[PDB]
């Protein structure tokens, strides 16, 4: 219920610092508009927006959508790096690849990881994401 | 089902719902507990939000979809448009209630007791077993269909005329139809202003019209296989014919959206809320005219925006099946952008 | 049982109760003893709500359900609705606790005293030995079973009818029934609105009617096995005959949770509590008209919320029983995501 | 006794009690031993209770076991309040310890004159010899010991309106009842809220209709063997026959013991004690409602609390021998 979490709407301290936002941007109502775009957040005793990571949707903008986004940015970044470094493990020189990039066949690699989701789940169901346990280098106990 | 030529297609489990799109008593199984599900959220959700109904407040800003459907057939409203009656949503609820569970009893029967194949089968059921690539045995299914849309347009045309009275929404009280319109012209001439008729007599007639249209055309359809130039032009294959009903599903999806928002007859503003503008963005959407705050979206602007979508999604549905029916392969994307 | 292929199988401790599946004598021994169980709970839980009965309050609000039903059947008021004489609760709950230490006493005799399997025995033993593959026998048990079932349902109604008849909600007095209903046009017109029911006229020759009805199954099946026409459709599996019983009383149990929410005639409002809007959210139940005091829920609301879960439950029961009768193993599910 | 799959059992020290169960003269001297301890129990203790009795205070927060019973009976009471004379309360106490001292002589009359298996002697000696897998002999013990509990029944008749009067809690100058309630549909309504009595003319009446069916029951068994319907159901062993009688008295037990914290008539509140309720828990025990002085419990607290923990422990104690006599467990 956050009953020690007024809206800010309503909440005295952020109406009173609200009026004296600072500009971020070149923009001169840049205080003004951080000031509506905050208010529908909750405040705490010091007018501040306190943020619910709960998993309420009426606070999924809080953190749900900051968690979607990333984790799609996230899986991309860690997809396109791996599915590059399996690829030019392959070629006659798997080592200067690493270190002179072959920058067509990374942005062939970085165009198509909008859909790693999909490629992640389908190369876990064929067995080339997970590697066993008896194939893998292993510390001597 | 597409096989591109090899017989011993194995499927993920992804995929696993391919299948059985060679097996006619599993195709069966699959599809009546679709229905099943489908009459159980016609009767769950009927049930769920009569008990979230607000009876002094209007039910389009209480974010309900289910009872101003049947407010509009004429169910447990007043002289004055408001709710009345909680008994008729109750009993309609629980009449589809109870029939999910005889098509979820149904759907088990077909998945454990029938066989897999229906041409195992010996009585009835080897009549039933139907192949995608007999063009025959598929119009006896669409005629048969066709009988049931077009019993259910007469039915609607029935209950308007007969059996009970539609809703007024230009006088706000429900109104027992009498001798609805007989002349072609009028419905030829409802091509162009088909989503602001704003007239019950003219409705049911149109029903009237397409429900001896439906079941004539279910005549046609059993009586007489296809002639053959329908053959040459459209393809017979299992991703085929499902890519002619997401196509259709999907103008369809786009027609009611678009009848959802803009008309106020079949969809009163007493019971949904006030005609959409129709608004587009990065994706088209019809935005509340009288804006309530909150994130209200007032019962219209939710089924007029997702239907959109779900007719979007099956047009891209329809995309998919149907580049799959004509022999493209989906991998070869792949292989155009390899070295 | 099922026999999934190999028969020989056996059970942990944790399913034991599926071991005595062909045995006869054991059969009899485990549902003799929840009958005594049953009366048990139908005696001393009348002892219970007589000790924590208080007649200044209402009837239903104090969590009592027991005498609530004897209070219906006119054996708790003689007027006003007051509940003034705790003598008829009294007999019930000891009767049946004698009852329950007979059932009790044949539920143990046929563990340890009669054989486990009663093919083994002579004379009448042999008569009463049944296995889940023989028709004949199985419509034996049924029709005797539906004889008392339709003598069970004519004496609540010959009871209405002679022996001093029911408590009348509409004019709040026991009433005698003496004219009944004998024309079943109103009875078939009555599946509409069965639990909108506001004649106790009407619901005693129901039970005339049905009574009448399950004593002419029970004829019917006792002289007339089962036959070809009910062989070729319903399994006769140990299961499947569960199966059957599972759903059949699920189906009595939700017909029942709803009996017991708008009714006004056969569950009074003085005894059992204000009838109950339907709701429904993550899962339906019948709410409370008003809210009592520190959320006591009444009588009729601890009824029909607990028979909705029963009867919801014991369908999913039955769904697991008809699933193990027909050959599904519950492990292709698995085998499919592979 | 059953043996427990096997001929003869040399039993142990500790169980030593099962060495004699097949031997009928040792059977008849352990017997009226405990019938002696009995009657020392009856007699001793009501004089070891007068020894102990104030009668100006109540005789309900004494612990009176044996007084109150006999203040039932009527032997010497007072209308006007405490209990007047004393001499019928010593003299029942001691026609017990004299009866005690008899039977106490039986039992060592059987233990050391006659041998263990009475079959040795003749002359009108080898009649009062039984086996257990014998029906005859046991249907003339059933059939006499009934005779003499039908004559016992038929004691009170002879003492309620031939011999003196019963004591009446309502009127509390005796009742005298010569004509009592013989109503036998009145008896047959009366077997569920038997807790409270309302008039003693109902037990009068109802200890008339026990004791004519226990003497018309007692000279049946005398004239007939057990049928063979009875031969099947049950086993005629010594641990089964011990079972019959085990789980009996276990239920005439649960029944006194209920009936003690209950009945204002027949134990009236004056000398017994008022009355109390059952605490369900883990514990099903009776409480006092009246407040004792000093950490007491009184008469009818300590009679209730008791039979119900001998029946439970002879329901416990029935089931080792109905177990074993069925050989299902150890
Ligand atoms: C509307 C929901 C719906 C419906 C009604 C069905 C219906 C069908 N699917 Mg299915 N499925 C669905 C959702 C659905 N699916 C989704 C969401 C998934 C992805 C997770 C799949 C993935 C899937 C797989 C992987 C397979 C099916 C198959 C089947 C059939 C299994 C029963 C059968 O034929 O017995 C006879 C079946 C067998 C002898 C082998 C299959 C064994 C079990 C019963 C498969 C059950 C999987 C189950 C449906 C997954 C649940 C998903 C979801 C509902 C939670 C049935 C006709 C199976 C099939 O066609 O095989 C012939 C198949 O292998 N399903
Ligand atoms: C709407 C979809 C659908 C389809 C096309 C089928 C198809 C068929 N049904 Mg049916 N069935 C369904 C839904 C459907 N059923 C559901 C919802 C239930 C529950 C009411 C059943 C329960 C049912 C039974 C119990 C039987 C069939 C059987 C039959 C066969 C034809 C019998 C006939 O001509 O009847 C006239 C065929 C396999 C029979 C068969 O051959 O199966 C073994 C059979 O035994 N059906
Ligand atoms: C839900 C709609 C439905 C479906 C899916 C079909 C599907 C089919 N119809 Mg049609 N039909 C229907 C309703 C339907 N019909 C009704 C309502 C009528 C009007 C009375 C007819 C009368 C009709 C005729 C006259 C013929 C078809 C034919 C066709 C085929 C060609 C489609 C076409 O003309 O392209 C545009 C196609 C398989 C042709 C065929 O050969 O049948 C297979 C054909 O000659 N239909
Ligand atoms: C009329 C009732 C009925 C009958 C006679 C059977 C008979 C049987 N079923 Mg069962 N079944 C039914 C209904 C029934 N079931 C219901 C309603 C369910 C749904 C939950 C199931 C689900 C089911 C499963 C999942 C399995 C069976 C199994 C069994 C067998 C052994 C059961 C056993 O040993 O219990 C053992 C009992 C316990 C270990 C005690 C568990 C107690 C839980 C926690 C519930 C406690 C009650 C709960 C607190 C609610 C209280 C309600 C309140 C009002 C008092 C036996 C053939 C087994 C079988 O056939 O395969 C081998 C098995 O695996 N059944
Ligand atoms: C409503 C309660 C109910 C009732 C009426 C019964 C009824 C029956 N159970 Mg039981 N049971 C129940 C609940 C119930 N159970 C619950 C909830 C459990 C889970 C803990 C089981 C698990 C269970 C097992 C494990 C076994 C039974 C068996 C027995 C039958 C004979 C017992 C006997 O004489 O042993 C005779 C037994 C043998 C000669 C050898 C089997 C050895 C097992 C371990 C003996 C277990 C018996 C035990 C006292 C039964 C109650 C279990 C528990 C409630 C204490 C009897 C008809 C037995 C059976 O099926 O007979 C073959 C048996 O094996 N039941
Ligand atoms: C309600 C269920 C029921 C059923 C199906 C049976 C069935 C059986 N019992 Mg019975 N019995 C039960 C419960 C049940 N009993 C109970 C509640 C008691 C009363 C305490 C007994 C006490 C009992 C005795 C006294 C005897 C039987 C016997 C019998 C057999 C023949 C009875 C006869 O001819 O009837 C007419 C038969 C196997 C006899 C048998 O075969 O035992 C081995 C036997 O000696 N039963
Ligand atoms: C009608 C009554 C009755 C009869 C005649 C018998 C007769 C028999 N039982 Mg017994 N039994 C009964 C009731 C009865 N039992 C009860 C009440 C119990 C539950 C406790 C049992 C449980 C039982 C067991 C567990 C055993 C028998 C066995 C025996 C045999 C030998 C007993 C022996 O040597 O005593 C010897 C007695 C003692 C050594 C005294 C026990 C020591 C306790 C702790 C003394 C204190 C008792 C108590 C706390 C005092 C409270 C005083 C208070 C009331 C004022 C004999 C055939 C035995 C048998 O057959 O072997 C397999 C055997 O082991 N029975
Ligand atoms: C109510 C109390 C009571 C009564 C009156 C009985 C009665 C009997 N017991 Mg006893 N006993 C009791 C409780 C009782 N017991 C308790 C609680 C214990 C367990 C500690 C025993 C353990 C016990 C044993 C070990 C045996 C007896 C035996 C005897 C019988 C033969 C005595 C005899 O003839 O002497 C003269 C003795 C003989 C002719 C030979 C018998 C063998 C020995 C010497 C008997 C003496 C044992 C013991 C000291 C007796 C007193 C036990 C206890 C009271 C101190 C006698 C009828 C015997 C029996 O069952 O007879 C076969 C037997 O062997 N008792
Ligand atoms: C269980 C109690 C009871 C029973 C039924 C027996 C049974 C018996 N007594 Mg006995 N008796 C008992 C208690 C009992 N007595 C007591 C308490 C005393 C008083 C002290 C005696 C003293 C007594 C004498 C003096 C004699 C009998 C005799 C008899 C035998 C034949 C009776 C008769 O007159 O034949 C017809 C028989 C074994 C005689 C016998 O056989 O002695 C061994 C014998 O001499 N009894
Ligand atoms: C084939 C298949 C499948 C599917 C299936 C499904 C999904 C279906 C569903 C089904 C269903 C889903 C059905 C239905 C049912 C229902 C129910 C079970 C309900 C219940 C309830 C009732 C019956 C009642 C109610 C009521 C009323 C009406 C009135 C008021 C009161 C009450 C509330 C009581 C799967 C995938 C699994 C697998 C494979 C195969």
């Amino acid at each position: 219920d956050f009953a020690n979490l007024t809206p800010c709407s309503e909440n005295p301290a952020y109406l009173a610092k609200s009026k004296n936002f600072l500009n971020t941007t070149n923009d001169p109502n840049s205080g003004k508009i951080r000031a509506e775009r905050y208010a529908s957040a909750l405040c705490g005793p010091e007018g501040y927006p306190h943020l619910i990571v709960d998993g309420r949707f009426t606070h999924a903008g809080d953190f749900l959508i900051p968690s979607i986004l990333f984790l799609y940015i996230a899986g991309w970044i860690g997809w396109v790096g791996r599915s590059y470094l399996i690829e030019i493990r392959e070629s006659k020189n798997p080592e200067m690849q690493e270190v002179v990039i072959n920058v067509p066949l990374a942005i062939k690699k970085m165009l198509g990881g909008f859909l790693w989701p999909l490629a992640a789940v389908g190369e876990y169901t064929s067995g080339k994401l997970v590697m066993k346990d008896s194939e893998i280098p292993t510390s001597p106990r | 089902m597409q096989t591109y030529g090899n017989d011993t297609v194995q499927y993920e489990w992804w995929a696993g719902n391919a299948r059985f799109a060679d097996q006619s008593g599993l195709f069966i199984a699959a599809h009546v507990a679709q229905a099943a599900l489908t009459a159980f959220w016609a009767g769950a959700f009927t049930l769920f939000e009569i008990s979230r109904f607000d009876p002094t407040q209007a039910m389009g800003d209480q974010g309900l979809i289910l009872l101003p459907h049947l407010a509009t057939l004429g169910w447990g409203v007043g002289d004055g448009g408001q709710i009345v009656d909680t008994y008729p949503y109750f009993v309609i609820g629980s009449i589809h209630l109870i029939a999910s569970a005889v098509l979820g009893a149904g759907a088990l029967f077909h998945t454990l007791r029938a066989p897999a194949d229906l041409s195992t089968l010996k009585g009835q059921g080897k009549k039933f077993h139907f192949t995608w690539e007999n063009p025959q045995q598929l119009g006896i299914i669409l005629g048969h269909h066709l009988l049931f849309l077009g019993a259910g347009a007469l039915l609607l045309a029935g209950k308007a005329m007969y059996w009970g009275g539609l809703y007024d929404a230009t006088t706000q009280t429900v109104r027992l139809v009498s001798q609805p319109t007989l002349d072609p012209l009028v419905i030829y001439g409802y091509q162009t202003h088909f989503a602001s008729i704003s007239s019950l007599e003219d409705l049911v007639g149109g029903h009237i019209f397409v429900g001896f249209l439906l079941i004539g055309g279910g005549i046609w359809h059993i009586l007489v296989p296809p002639l053959g130039w329908a053959k040459k032009v459209l393809l017979f294959s299992g991703e085929a014919i499902l890519s002619y009903s997401l196509g259709g599903i999907a103008l369809a999806g786009f027609v009611a959206a678009y009848f959802c928002a803009v008309n106020t007859l079949a969809y009163p503003p007493e019971f949904y809320g006030p005609p959409l503008a129709i608004k587009l963005g990065i994706f088209p959407y019809f935005a509340d005219t009288v804006e309530l705050p909150m994130h209200a979206h007032t019962s219209r602007a939710w089924l007029a925006n997702a239907h959109f979508f779900l007719a979007f999604f099956f047009l891209q549905g329809h995309l998919w099946h149907a580049l799959r029916a004509l022999g493209f392969d989906f991998k070869r994307v792949e292989q155009a952008f390899d070295s």
